[PDB]
RNA sequence: CCAGGGCUACACACGUGCUACAAUGGCGCAUACAAAGAGAAGCGACCUCGCGAGAGCAAGCGGACCUCAUAAAGUGCGUCGUAGUCCGGAUUGGAGUCUGCAACUCGACUCCAUGAAGUCGGAAUCGCUAGUAAUCGUGGAUCAGAAUGCCACGGUGAAUAC
RNA sequence: UCCUCCUAAAGAGUAACGGAGGAGCACGAAGGUUGGCUAAUCCUGGUCGGACAUCAGGAGGUUAGUGCAAUGGCAUAAGCC
RNA sequence: CGCGGGGUGGAGCAGCCUGGUAGCUCGUCGGGCUCAUAACCCGAAGGUCGUCGGUUCAAAUCCGGCCCCCGCAACCA
């Protein structure tokens, strides 16, 4: 699966602080128990790994990628949020979460769903039909 | 009051060097100990508390003073004005004396003794301490105490950087992990 | 009647007296008795405190106590921080050796209370 | 309390070892032997194992010795 | 300070195991024998003695000698 | 076919057993009396080392002759004096042994230390009328090693049946 | 029925089925006097001890208290011993 | 709208009356009895006391507001 630097089949756990899916590569950093700490390539929190341990942490790929969560934002509510559902439907992958966060300091909609994804191209135009929705001002892929 | 006399010459000398004070008075010095015992179980059984106060008697060599409830509060379900902790305030031959019977025989027999928190300071380097056991005191029989009257004690120190309190507990050695 | 910081019995035969201190069984006891010469049948109240002192002096020879406790718990420590399986069943505290789990291992697991 | 007469560690496992350490480290380790021990040379190495369906890495360390592989393997992930 | 009330209080004759026999005020009943003077006490070595853990590796090369 | 893993997982439930909860008991010293077995790519004396398990050496025997292998309860003396107590022995750490390529998952045993629950068990429920029950110890198959299981042997030795 | 505030227009006083709350007791001491003392609350340190017991120090300053509602007043204390 | 009462384990009811710590029945769970279930027998768990705020050292309990539910009144017209 994951090439970790010339051998895959290695034990490893994806990090919960960020999304790596097959692009930028990633970084391991080899945990105490669980074996292998994936946590992409490049990465604030990733940064302080390394500050603290550079030694214990090599380079992965992904040989021959799915699961990642998404921060997408709307206009308050008053219902078009639920025009929002309509396109549940149209989504392929199957919603693994939602997460609004409507809250902070002002009237913002955000919301942040988990989904996944087969191919890095499919992603492509999931951003695509996330923005042509007016009342969707902002959608990305939350870290 | 041997460690006191101690106190007189090397202790002095001793800081002047490290310190380069302008005057004698500025050297700190140890003002008064004051043994601290919140047992807080009269509110059950009040004798027990006299059985503190007569460890206490024991140690200090004089009769403690029994503090009284402060504020009425639920956290422990005890009023205002309810015997809750006594004390003992020695100073000047007796503190000097006791301090000496402190580091000298009491601390040592302290069960798996690993010095002392260097941390342990109000700023003001008033130092604090806390027995857990008051059985090593020599006074108490061992055998007739009917519980274990951990108390704790306080060296108020004339001292303003709680660093000069540790350099004058160091004077009279001190433990200091 | 007071040696390595505590032991405080009496009454006992000696050996059994010092069986109270942990870090110390009736064997490395009765070998202490063996080397200070001392008669294990004699009271600790009998004993004389000229003869204690080469007790403590004696035991001073055996690691005890204090630094025992501390030593055990860091051996412990050394398994659950190094992440070896002992380290595992410690942090889950479940028996190490290798015993059944399954039904008994209450004395790991404490009660059968969950 | 297993062999008082010479540690023991598997040939291939040894070898791969010492082919690791004068190259200096290069790549995490795949190995098999539960049974090999621990060596001071291994110390670094990331040698991963096999835990009955996954080579899990481990990074040697010097309190990390007197013991076996399988002590860093679990088999039985629980709960 | 106020009579009475407090507890009668002597200069003992304190005396270590050790030989530091030292004579100080207190209560007591009449003195005491002990085992350990501050002087006598191991702190100053002790805590030494302590720490002493670690390093496997030479242990392994006890084992070793081969 | 292979290596490794797993059949040993662990909030829990039950069955069946071993060990105890003690003083007709434990501990130390001295000391008496078994039958039934098994054994060679085994049993392995004696002797030497080790606190020990064992290690080295090593006869005899494939056998009423050799070995496993001093049976233990019991008996005598002493001690402990009713305490969670010298009861109890789990758990764990450290240190070892042996088997077997190999003991991590996952072996048995030894030493040091540790020393838990438990102070005779709710409802309920089982076995047993004689050398039985109870209680103690021994052996074998299985087996490289690995039982409190099982099959087997002997010692001690009842109560009660209107 | 009585007590406190606002309404209430800076003397007093001033109505509504206007806005907010209490009293129908307590105490020989909680009274008298003499002397003495002064809070609340946080931070720091400290056996059990934790958000909160008691001790120590600091900051602090009456944010405390004043038998009971509110208002005014109180360190010369009327507050506390 | 007005007035009075109430809201407690999964369910029905105590305890709030006068502040400290919440009880019962059924039910729930475990075990037993039975060929099995039931009933029965033994054991055990189980309630932030409607909500919000205030009073108090302390609030299920005292006070006010709020929601919910029940009862009463809603008349001379």
């Amino acid at each position: 699966r994951v090439v970790v630097e010339g051998v895959g089949n290695l034990m490893h756990h994806i990090a919960r602080c960020c999304q790596p899916i097959p692009g930028d590569e990633i970084v391991g950093f080899i945990t105490q128990g669980r074996g292998i700490s994936v946590h992409r390539a490049d990465c604030e929190q990733l940064a302080e790994l390394r500050s603290h341990a550079p030694e214990r942490i090599v380079d992965a790929v992904w040989g021959e990628g799915y699961s990642l969560v998404v921060r997408v934002v709307a206009n308050d509510r008053s219902g078009l949020l639920r025009d929002i559902t309509t396109i549940l439907a149209n989504e392929k992958v199957n919603v693994l979460g939602v997460a609004s966060r409507s809250d902070t300091k002002q009237q913002l909609a955000t919301i942040d769903m988990t989904i996944e994804i087969y191919n890095l191209q499919v992603l492509g135009r999931v951003l695509g039909k996330l923005n042509q929705v007016p009342d969707v001002i902002d959608a990305r892929r939350l870290h | 009051a041997k460690l006191h006399d101690y106190y007189k010459d090397e202790v002095v000398k001793k800081l002047m060097t490290e310190f380069n004070y302008n005057s004698v008075m500025q050297v700190p010095r140890v003002e008064k100990i004051t043994l601290n015992m919140g047992v807080g179980e009269a509110i059950a059984d009040k004798k027990l508390l006299d059985n503190a106060a007569a460890d206490l008697a024991a140690i200090s060599g004089q009769k403690p003073l029994i503090t009284k409830a402060r504020k009425s509060v639920a956290g422990f379900k005890i009023r205002q004005g309810y015997p809750i902790g006594c004390k003992v305030t020695l100073r000047g031959e007796r503190m000097w004396e006791f301090f000496e019977r402190l580091i000298t025989i009491a601390v040592p027999r302290i069960r798996d003794f690993r010095g002392l928190s260097a941390k342990s300071f109000d700023g003001r380097g008033n130092y604090s301490m806390g027995v857990r056991e008051q059985i090593i005191f020599p006074e108490i029989d061992y055998d007739k105490v009917d519980r274990v009257r951990g108390l704790d004690i306080t060296i108020t120190t004339t001292a303003k950087s709680d660093e000069e309190g540790r350099a004058l507990l160091a004077a009279f050695d001190f433990p200091f992990r | 009647a007071r040696i390595a910081g505590i032991n405080i019995p009496d009454h006992k035969h000696a050996v059994i007296a010092l069986t109270s201190i942990y870090g110390v069984g009736k064997t490395r006891s009765k070998a202490i008795l063996a080397a200070a010469g001392i008669a294990e049948d004699v009271k600790i109240s009998e004993l004389s405190e000229g003869q204690i002192d080469t007790l403590r002096d004696e035991v001073a020879k055996f690691v005890v106590e204090g630094d025992l406790r501390r030593e055990i718990s860091m051996s412990i420590k050394r398994l659950m921080d190094l992440g070896c399986y002992r380290g595992l069943r410690h942090r889950r505290g479940l028996p190490v050796r290798g015993q059944r789990t399954k039904t008994n291992a209450r004395t790991r697991k404490g009660p059968r209370k969950p | 309390r297993s062999l008082k007469k010479g540690p023991f560690i598997d040939l291939h496992l040894l070898k791969k070892v010492e082919k690791a350490v004068e190259s200096g480290d290069k790549k995490p380790l795949r190995t098999w032997s539960r049974r090999s021990t621990i060596f001071p040379n291994m110390i670094g190495l990331t040698i991963a194992v096999h835990n009955g369906r996954q080579h899990v890495p481990v990074f040697v360390t010097d309190e990390m010795v007197g013991h076996k592989l399988g002590e860093f393997a679990p088999t039985r992930t629980y709960r | 300070m106020k009579k009475d009330i407090h507890p009668k209080y002597e200069e003992i004759t304190a005396s270590c195991s050790c030989g530091n026999v030292m004579k100080i005020r207190s209560t007591v009943g009449h003195d005491l024998n002990l085992d350990v003077c501050s002087k006598c006490h191991p702190f100053f070595t002790g805590k030494q003695r302590d720490v002493a853990t670690g390093g496997r590796v030479d242990r392994f090369n006890k084992r070793f000698n081969i």
